[PDB]
């Protein structure tokens, strides 16, 4: 979830 | 970036090396604490320029990070400190002797990551060596959620690969390849330390932080 | 023995599937508890029919075989458990499926041995790579209480050599070293557990059984 | 101890 959006910027 | 893999290996160790991260300052569990939410965001973008990497489904990337992502903060540790002795490199302003991580509130595991440190000194590890173990310690993952396999065992086979290219230009690599499971025990016993920390309750932790040790 | 390393590696790997330890049948924590402890003594003459080992100092040779002697205890269920699907052969006439392992009073590991299993499945395993491998996990132990580094170093190259000399009659040895890092985590998962079992003090355990899981 | 009498023998 932080994880996914470090990882789709 | 796959086509890193089609060419000669020179061209991804370059790569590699190009976007390892640079030297990160800390500002004493909580400097650590504070050091290594830092160093999350710094290895998801580090991931994301490993090659195949951002090939894998979302949720198998998510996977892989959260179940690599100590191992490849302990393998920087590591490298930073193989030219010291008895000192571990946790930043370019926090350098620390067994004593000093004891200080930290560390416990036992300044003595764990020298034990690491040790076997790869021993090695005489080169900088590009290191950047194609990390990488391939990122691909060995083994984690329960991950979900194509064959993904995931097809980008380790690529790293794996270039590891051997790398070396042909020759039973160095295998070498390499038998300090992972000792890569792998040490992060187990940092993990387990930070998350009774998180259960004291006093140090508070950022939220990607407490997000990746629940993982 | 260590004459095994100077001729062919054919005549090694015979040596090795000569001495592997038969099968051993068990007669529900406290099963395993009573088989485990029985399989230390199998694993000590093993070990001794390494070639090379009987040349450590007695002391390392100690030292070796209380940190890896779970390794090795895990790494023979996983190839007995290699034929089958969902399930672990701890032994001839105990054989246990995720469930079954629960109700043994094992709570998660059967789930942590058929990650394991299954990693070493895809592979597809022949038995003379795993005696190779067996012993090459003995080899490559990281125990702090090793005086006489440089001769633990020397056995591990010659059974690393050996893997490769096998291979060679040419990326599969390393494929296979890439599957320790999930050995060691597996056998310290396994470890933890019956540590535990240690200190609610219902079940009884066997002298070596306790020095080993102290150790 | 029980290890070593295993070894030596």
């Amino acid at each position: 979830s932080e994880l996914l959006k470090y990882l789709t910027t | 970036l796959e086509v890193l893999f089609q060419g000669p290996v020179n061209a991804l160790v370059s790569h590699l090396l190009v976007v390892e991260p640079e030297k990160l300052y800390a500002m004493a569990v909580a400097t650590l604490c504070d050091l290594f939410d830092r160093e999350i965001v710094v290895t998801i973008s580090w991931a994301k320029s490993i090659p195949g990497f951002s090939s894998l489904s979302l949720s198998d990337q998510m996977s892989v990070l959260q179940s690599v992502w100590m191992e490849v903060l302990v393998l920087g540790v590591a490298q930073r400190s193989l030219p010291l002795q008895d000192e571990l490199a946790f930043a370019e302003d926090l350098v620390l002797d067994e004593e000093g991580a004891r200080a930290a509130g560390l416990g036992e595991l300044g003595a764990a990551l020298l034990q690491l440190v040790r076997r790869l000194q021993a090695l005489r590890l080169e900088r590009e060596e290191y950047v194609l173990l990390k990488a391939l310690a990122l691909a060995n993952s083994d984690s329960v959620h991950i979900e194509d396999a064959e993904a995931v065992e097809q980008l380790r086979e690529a790293l794996h690969e270039a590891l051997l290219e790398y070396e042909a230009g020759r039973r160095r690599a295998g070498r390499l390849l038998l300090t992972l499971p000792l890569l792998r025990q040490t992060a187990g016993k940092v993990l387990a330390h930070f998350y009774g920390v998180k259960l004291e309750g006093k140090v508070p932790m950022h939220k990607l932080f407490l997000e990746m040790l629940e993982a």
